[PDB]
């Protein structure tokens, strides 16, 4: 069987965890992983959706692409701050 | 089919597949397999333990063992 | 130019290519120490166990 | 309903049924032999239909109890790591057929039986989730290869080569089991699962990685013992030297990804600089060693350790994008070094030199084959549109996201691979022909210049659109990472 | 799936073939001892599965009767 | 100096019943642990000296008596550890050298009907009789432990029992002696495959009863780990039993 769609997935965080003794729990681990790297794939899904606004923003902005579009800059800026698995910046969620 | 296959190339050949035999220890050669089989690897692991602890110490994070 | 690049990069790295690695590494010092160049002790020590 | 195990079975079944028939009927045994590893392809293949990529749990699971209190069993089960691997080695062993079909009558039922063997046992070791049983069958490749390598192999020296590389395997492949017997012993269990989700202790990890990867740094070519591979692989025969090449050279990395990465992730990062400075050493001394080469075996012998050491630059640099581009290399690897030592398979069964000097300027008596080598050591120098570029493009990506000095020196092994790469080239395809030991000399017939369409079609598929071999595995990369790293 | 008999009765024929053939025999010298062999590896393979289940339980109840045993120093 | 099937009784019929009977005067009559270093000491120089002994022999009984000698080492490695485990490591390498060697010296009677004396005289065997080499090779690599075997389960077992105890060195010189036993049981595979000598010995063939035996015992030793589990059990229940 199928649901010939979108993987539906539970969007709670699991219970049962406890971040000071992760270990004790083995049952509850795999999940609280899935569940961390799907947020993560949001978080760079996000990312990349702010790149494609300012990749269509640099085309209409024209020469002067600074004026109406500084603000989506810091936005998309932020994201790219705590991406996924990347440079020395490691995300603290 | 097969090649005609002179006499002047096989003993090259093995001589560059039996170079094993030609080996006595000199001392300019000592010193060249000690420098390219220790020196430069410490050198280079230098490198990349102080690229490691000069990007943490910017970032403020105490510096990892790195035994 | 083109003689002091050649014979200062092109032609040092033609000949340490081999002149180091193939002669003092790869087969030799990791060969003579290792697999059959003179840790295979057990030739030289065949006949002094059945004494 | 295709499940695992029948995949296994396949080359069973295959070899079985040769056994029944007599060696009179060279032609049955040809053909059947065929018709199984076809069949066993296929069946590969459909399992990658059915694959899903969404969740990062394993697919199929055949769990048949081995110890009477089941603490330990088989426990089959492909991921989105193991899925192309078992492809690979589906895809590689009727191709090992196809190249010494002429020969058959030579070499007899022994030497399919072998191969089928090898390619049952080198399923079984990519597709199981047991940590000890796939030490079992991690180094139960020793017999066959052993047989092959030695029975069919050069002319006198087939005996050392043998011996080569039954050694090598022997100290380090035990004393991994001395760990693997400390983690059953702590533990309790070898289930895949069970062990990931262990706390293991700080000052433990370092002996018991330490163990895992010194049998490891044998099967890939490490810096202290990659000497058997060019020695142990020009004497080899043309199938033997296709797989030991295109499959061997990957338990070293997929072990490091299964059992090395997870389960002692603090390990990995406190031994992180030494397998940087080993593998940026390794890539070096090799692109330097291989431009003096006069053996047809050993030249491209060399790229391959090359190749397999870079991957572990951007294997140990936990990153999406390092691992990711480690395994597309791989694969790459696996496609354009089967490719290279065919090509010198065949240009060996014709002349039998085994040497790079006597050949030259045979391209315009061979251009069929002149235009396929030149494509396939065009893939060798990683162009974009190529197998390997964008694996090993993104291995750089991703090591550049963690260090920024060895991975440069990998960038720099690729200034004098493809130097060297068409530097070899020239040799052979390119200059006057000289026609005192050359007199008389064919190009490919239809079965040679057929086995090669996979290879291009792979290669171009791999090159242009990679995009669906990253969809299938980006879940299990990024909990590969993520694993052992709460936050 | 293979009920134990699709492989012992194959591994008797397998074995008669082999002892058949470390003779320098045809494989197929005397197929009616191949039969025997088919239905003893057969009726072998099927005793093995039932004394395995009956020497799990019994092995089963010698540990529950050890552990027992060794309880009893604690309390 | 004894006749082939003297030497086919000895090594296994005897062997057994003493091993038993050391079980029991060890288990019972043993209480001040002094036994574990008069075996360990004499399990590690047997260990040492078989494989260092056997690698030297050219004729092929006393290349058996080597093998055997390093093998009981392997079992008394079981003795040094008291446990459970030790005494089922110990009872199922006891069987599956038992097996190994009804096997081994079944290859040995049966080119004892043209007079094979030493190691070189099998040669080109592969050529003559191929399914006999075969058969030989494999029993040979199961000697020597190699995986996908019998007698390399035995050999593991062994070495889990063994780290059990805290034992580290048991394991260090059983892996070292393996490593050296197996190389001179690689080099019987050499002269038996590989290198074709000038002069070709021709073996008449086999008779029923050794023909069964050697199939029989070559799908037992090739398909074991497959379906290990009733031998487990059995000493698991035997290594009980002793007590309770
Ligand atoms: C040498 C090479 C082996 C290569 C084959 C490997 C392939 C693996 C399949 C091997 C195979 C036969 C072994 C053949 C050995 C060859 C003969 C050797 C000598 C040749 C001359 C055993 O495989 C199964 O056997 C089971 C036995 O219990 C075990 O399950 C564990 O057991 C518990 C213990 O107590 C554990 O507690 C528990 O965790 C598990 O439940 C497992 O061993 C395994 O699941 C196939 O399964 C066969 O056995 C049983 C299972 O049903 C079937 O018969 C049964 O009989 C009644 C019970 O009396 C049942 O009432 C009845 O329902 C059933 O019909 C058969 O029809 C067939 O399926
Ligand atoms: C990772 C790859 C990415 C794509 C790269 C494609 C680039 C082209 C690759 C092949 C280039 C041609 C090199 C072939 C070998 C050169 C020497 C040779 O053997 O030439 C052959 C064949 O010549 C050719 O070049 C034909 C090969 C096709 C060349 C055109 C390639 C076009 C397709 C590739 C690009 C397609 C667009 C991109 C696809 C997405 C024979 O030449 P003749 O003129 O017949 O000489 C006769 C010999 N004699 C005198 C001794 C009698
Ligand atoms: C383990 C899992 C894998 C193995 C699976 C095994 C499968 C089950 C066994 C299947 C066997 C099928 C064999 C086909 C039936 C053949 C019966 C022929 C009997 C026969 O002809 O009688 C004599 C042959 O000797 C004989 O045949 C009797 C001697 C046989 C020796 C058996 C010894 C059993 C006791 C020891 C068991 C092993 C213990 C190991 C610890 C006469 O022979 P002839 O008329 O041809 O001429 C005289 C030559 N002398």
């Amino acid at each position: 069987g199928r649901k010939k769609g979108l993987p539906e997935f539970e969007e709670s965080a699991p219970d049962g965890f406890d971040p000071e003794n992760p270990y004790k729990d083995p049952v509850a681990m795999v999940e609280m992983r899935e569940h961390i790297v799907r947020e993560k794939w949001i978080q760079i899904e996000k990312a990349k959706i702010l790149r494609e606004k300012v990749k269509w923003c640099y085309r209409v902005e024209g020469v002067n692409h600074y004026q109406k579009c500084r603000h989506l800059v810091q936005q998309y800026l932020d994201s790219t701050r705590g991406v996924g698995w990347g440079k020395d910046h490691r995300p603290i969620s | 089919m097969e090649t005609n296959k002179n006499k002047f190339i096989e003993d090259w050949g093995s001589a560059r597949e039996n170079l094993e035999h030609n080996f006595r220890w000199t001392r300019r050669n000592f010193a060249l397999i000690g420098i390219f089989g220790i020196a430069l690897p410490i050198i280079v692991y230098k490198g990349i333990v102080k690229d490691f602890h000069m990007q943490d110490e910017d970032a403020g994070r105490p510096h990892r063992k790195f035994l | 130019f083109d003689q002091v690049l050649n014979d200062f990069l092109v032609r040092s790295f033609l000949r340490f290519g081999y002149e180091v690695s193939f002669e003092a590494l790869d087969k030799g010092a990791i060969e003579i120490l290792g697999p059959y160049g003179i840790s295979y002790t057990f030739r030289r020590l065949a006949e002094r166990i059945s004494q | 309903y295709f499940n695992l195990s029948g995949l296994i079975l396949c080359p069973v079944l295959g070899s079985i049924i040769l056994l029944f028939i007599p060696n009179s009927r060279i032609r049955l045994i040809r053909l059947i032999g065929l018709c199984a590893s076809l069949i066993t392809f296929l069946y590969s293949l459909v399992l990658w239909i059915q694959f899903d990529s969404s969740t990062a749990k394993f697919q199929f699971v055949e769990s048949l109890r081995w110890l009477p209190y089941e603490n330990i069993n088989f426990y089959l089960g492909i991921d989105g790591i193991s899925l192309f691997f078992v492809i690979l080695t589906t895809f590689l062993i009727p191709i090992c057929i196809l190249v010494g079909w002429s020969g058959m009558r030579s070499y007899g039922k022994e030497y399919i039986i072998a191969f089928l063997i090898c390619e049952f046992l080198m399923i079984a070791v990519f597709c199981m989730l047991d940590l000890l049983l796939f030490y079992v069958f991690f180094e139960s490749v020793l017999i066959p290869m052993f047989i092959i390598i030695g029975v069919w192999g050069s002319r006198q020296r087939k005996i050392k080569a043998a011996y080569q590389f039954f050694l090598y395997t022997l100290l380090g492949s035990l004393f991994m089991l001395l760990a693997i017997l400390l983690i059953l012993f702590q533990t309790g269990t070898t289930d895949l699962q069970i062990l990931l989700t262990t706390e293991f202790s700080e000052r433990r990890q370092i002996f018991l990685w330490i163990a895992f990867f010194a049998s490891f740094a044998v099967k890939v070519p490490m810096v202290p013992v990659h000497i058997w591979l060019p020695e142990a692989h020009v004497e080899a025969p043309t199938a033997g030297s296709v797989i030991l090449a295109g499959i061997l050279l990957k338990f070293g990395t997929y072990g490091f990804l299964r059992f090395s990465i997870p389960m002692f992730p603090e390990a990995t990062l406190c031994f992180t600089p030494f397998i940087y400075t080993l593998s940026a050493i390794a890539i070096i001394y090799t692109s330097l060693t291989t431009l003096r080469q006069i053996d047809l075996k050993k030249i491209i012998a060399y790229s391959s350790v090359a190749h397999m050491n870079l991957v572990t630059i951007g294997m140990f640099s936990l990153n999406i994008q390092g691992i990711g581009g480690s395994i597309l290399l791989m694969l790459s690897h696996g496609l354009v070094s089967s490719a290279l030592f065919l090509c010198v398979g065949v240009l060996y069964d014709r002349h039998k030199t085994r040497l790079v000097r006597y050949y030259g300027g045979l391209v315009s008596t061979m251009p069929n084959f002149s235009t396929i080598f030149f494509f396939f050591t065009l893939a060798n120098m990683s162009l974009p549109g190529t197998s390997s570029f964008i694996g090993e493009f993104l291995i750089l990506v991703g090591a550049f996201q963690r260090n920024s000095l060895v991975a440069t020196l990998a960038a720099l092994g690729m200034i004098l691979g493809a130097a060297y790469s068409l530097w070899l080239y020239n040799r052979v395809v390119s200059g006057n022909l000289k026609p005192d030991f050359l007199h008389k000399f064919s190009d490919l017939n239809g079965r040679e210049v057929f086995i090669f369409i996979p290879f291009l079609v792979g290669l171009v598929w791999m090159g242009v659109y990679p995009k669906v071999f990253l969809d299938c595995m980006h879940t299990s990369v990024s909990n590969l990472v993520q694993h052992g790293k709460f936050h | 799936p293979i009920s134990a008999t699709m492989v012992g009765a194959l591994l008797g024929l397998g074995t008669q073939m082999y002892s058949n053939a470390l003779r320098k025999l045809p494989y197929m010298r005397h197929p009616w001892e191949h039969v025997v062999g088919m239905g003893l590896g057969a009726v072998f393979a099927n005793q093995l599965v039932k004394w395995d289940v009956k020497l799990k339980e019994d092995l089963d109840v010698m540990l529950a009767k050890a552990r027992a045993a060794n309880e009893r120093r604690y309390f | 100096g004894s006749p082939t099937p003297v030497t086919a009784f000895l090594s296994i019929a005897p062997k057994i019943s003493i091993f038993a009977n050391i079980l029991r005067v060890f288990i019972y009559g043993s209480y001040g642990a002094t036994l574990q270093q008069i075996f360990f000491f004499c399990s590690i120089a047997s260990m040492i000296l078989g494989a260092l002994a056997a690698m030297a022999q050219t004729k092929v009984k006393r290349l058996l008596a080597y093998s055997s000698i390093g093998h009981v080492g392997y079992i008394c490695i079981g003795f040094s550890c008291g446990t459970i485990e030790g005494i089922q490591s110990l009872l199922i390498g006891i069987f599956i050298y038992a097996l190994m060697t009804m096997d081994a010296f079944a290859i040995v009677l049966a080119l004892r009907q043209t007079r094979v004396k030493y190691i070189a005289d099998l040669g080109a065997l592969a050529k003559t009789n191929p399914i006999l080499a075969i058969t030989f090779s494999i029993t040979m690599f199961s000697y020597a432990g190699i995986p996908p075997l019998a007698g390399f389960c035995s050999k593991f077992y062994l070495f889990f029992a063994a780290l059990g105890c805290g034992a580290y060195f048991l394991a260090l010189v059983g892996v070292v002696t393996s490593v050296i036993g197996c190389f001179y049981y690689i080099r019987l595979v050499k002269r038996m495959f590989f290198d074709t000598p000038r002069t070709w010995i021709l073996y008449e063939p086999m008779d029923r009863n050794k023909s069964l035996l050697l199939a029989m015992t070559s799908f037992f030793i090739t398909l074991f780990l497959l379906y290990p589990s009733p031998l487990f059990s059995v000493t698991h229940q035997m290594a009980l039993s002793l007590y309770l």
